[PDB]
């Protein structure tokens, strides 16, 4: 549970960092759209 | 390096109306090419069917009920296996809906029956039982070594 | 053993809870599919045995919903079917999830 | 399913079952409960006898 | 009389409360039956005479 | 399956059902930790009665 | 295997873990001193034998 | 009682993130070869470096 | 690297890491305590019995 | 158990404007030097002069 609902909570704050940082500079001429990516698992990378 | 087949035809109920109306309505050809599989499908009763390609259909399966007289002695080995014995009787066997037999469901579970809270007021009734016990326990040895110590 | 009975079902609780917190975890990992796991009942010798056995893990391959996003290296296949990779262990692995550069 | 496409319980217990027979095949009513194999395989090449 | 029938109480109690815990233990498990134990009186002259 | 292009495959995770399954887990971790507690206060009673 | 660069490894400990060995030494060390008592209590009888 | 023994578990933790450039975890199997003040090659699983 | 003029650079104590690192070691405080309750009721054991 | 470390993080400075004629931070790595009344050097990267 709490290490991964917390890096969870790491990864939002990373994703609203990006979507504020867009909206701020909607008005930066010359400004690219900035996104995020992200990545857990499949079944799982933890050997037991 | 193949065969290949021959056929009849024939055109039952058909009328000729000496008014005006004029159409084909019947749909029979039974031949078709080996389809090939994108589907399979289990329904109420046990029943396991396939669907190909060829728009055609193509079946092998039926999953088998059965009931049983003690049936406290189908008990469970482990995984939910049932051990069925002599002690139960035997499997008098039927598939979903044959009279004596329920229905079934896919794609669905049926749940674990207990209720925790039935069982933790069972629990509250035995662990006091067991405090009873205990208590008596200790009471007989108190006895019977007040008889050791009176000598 | 009662006690048994109880602890192995304690514990193979915490490992539900443990994939749910996973499932959180994923909730927008792009096309993640989601999972839990499988109990069963430690009967062993008669009576109850010891309590539960827990190995197995289910995955739901239903498709969420397939969104649209405009970049010409987003892909998606509807329905099964899936993407062929490699790493330089010259291993072959498969993937759904459908954004390239 | 199994690797194999046996119809199986999470212990690889195999779902006994009847299976079909001929062709259309048709279920066997009296048999031995087995395992019920999902086809590998294209169904029948049933050409055409009438119309 | 005497300690068999204490002894044998208790061990009763703990029995149920053994098939209470696998049930709690297999609340979840899909299909499972709720299970309890049979009891029964040990007659020696006292209908409780060892428990 | 057929190619789609532009767009891409979301998560097949509900958070709703995974919400009750949260709760759902509270309650059965709670009935087997309480479970253990009782028999275990009890059973200490037991060993320290003798 | 194969290594993590700018992250650690937790330990292989969990709390409900050490609490359930918690609870096991409880019955360990209860159980070697009713072990010991009820002998010690015949050895006080020795003792007013011998 | 006769048992004399010790052990350690190789199983592994969770993979947690710093950033630190010198925070090195292993991942599933192996361990950390050092030399200590005296030339002994010495071993450890922590990942802390400096 | 270069200078800024006219700015400031602040620290990095986010709350989301500091509070829930305080919310686990709060946790392992909370369990020391139980061990050290439960060593306390060892020895108060040894203690009574004789 | 014994604890002995102190170590920290150097990521870059949550940024912000003032527009004082004397507020100076670094973009990117590096320190500041700076003397005490007895000119013993330290450093630091706050930026608060005056």
């Amino acid at each position: 549970l709490i290490n991964h609902a917390m890096s969870g909570l790491n990864a939002a704050q990373a994703a609203l960092n990006t979507v504020s940082n867009n909206i701020n500079n909607y008005n930066v001429a010359g400004y690219t759209r900035q996104t995020t990516i992200l990545a857990q698992a499949n079944s799982t990378l933890g050997a037991g | 390096g193949a065969t290949a087949a021959t056929f009849s035809l024939s055109f039952l109920n058909s009328m000729q109306q000496n008014t005006g109306a004029n159409n084909i309505v019947a749909t029979n050809q039974n031949g078709y090419k080996p389809g090939d599989l994108v589907s399979y499908q289990i329904n109420n009763d046990g029943t396991v069917v396939g669907n190909y390609s060829n728009e055609q259909e193509q079946v092998l399966g039926q999953i088998v009920l059965a009931n049983f007289a003690n049936n406290e002695g189908l008990a469970s080995q482990g995984d939910n296996v049932w051990a069925a014995t002599q002690a139960s009787g035997v499997a008098l066997l039927g598939t979903a809906g044959s009279g004596n037999f329920g229905k079934l469901t896919n794609g669905a579970l049926e749940a674990s029956n207990v209720d925790l809270s039935k069982e933790l007021v069972n629990m509250i009734v035995a662990q006091r039982n067991y405090q009873s016990n205990a208590q008596t326990i200790k009471t007989q040895d108190q006895i019977l070594n007040t008889l050791v110590n009176l000598r | 053993m009662s006690f048994s009975q109880a602890v192995s079902g304690l514990n193979a609780a915490a490992t539900n809870l443990d994939v749910i917190g996973n499932n959180i975890a994923n909730s927008a990992t792009y096309g993640f599919k989601s999972g839990t796991a499988s109990f069963a009942d430690m009967f062993a010798g008669s009576k109850v045995g010891l309590g539960v056995k827990v190995a197995g893990i289910t995955q739901d391959f239903t498709d969420g919903t397939t969104t649209n996003t405009g970049r010409g290296l987003d892909v998606a296949i509807s329905q099964n079917g899936f993407f062929r990779l490699v790493d330089s262990n010259g291993s072959v692995f498969y993937s759904r999830n459908g954004q390239f550069k | 399913l199994d690797e194999n496409r046996n119809l199986v319980n999470m212990q690889g217990m195999q779902l006994t079952g009847y299976p079909a027979t001929g062709t259309p095949p048709t279920i066997q009513q009296g048999a031995n409960p087995a395992p019920i194999t999902i086809p590998n395989t294209l169904m029948a090449a049933k050409s055409t006898t009438t119309a």
